[PDB]
């Protein structure tokens, strides 16, 4: 099920409402 | 990716590790207004 970011929706991605913070997010995903 | 490298590491940089939470000084341009016009909650 594709899902809508704010860098475009994508498809692939889960959302399970996780927050990381800054220095441990690799992948930084734009915005 | 060396753009967001940068950016990362200005930001870390400029990070502060202990804060506080005005007197006769009128600091209301810097600090976040009570109603917000913008679509940021945290602009000043
Ligand atoms: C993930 O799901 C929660 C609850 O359904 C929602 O509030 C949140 O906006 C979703 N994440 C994104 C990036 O839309
Ligand atoms: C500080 O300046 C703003 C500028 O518009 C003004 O609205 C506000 O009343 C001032 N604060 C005081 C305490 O005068």
């Amino acid at each position: 099920t594709p899902i809508q970011t704010a860098v475009g929706c994508v498809i692939g991605l889960v959302n399970s409402s996780l927050v990381v913070d800054d220095d441990k997010c690799t992948l930084p995903l734009g915005q | 990716l060396r753009q967001d490298e940068s950016v990362a590491n200005l930001f870390a940089n400029i990070k502060t590790q202990t804060t506080q939470a005005n007197g006769d000084f009128n600091l209301t341009l810097l600090q976040v207004p009570k109603v917000t016009t913008s679509q940021y909650s945290y602009r000043s």
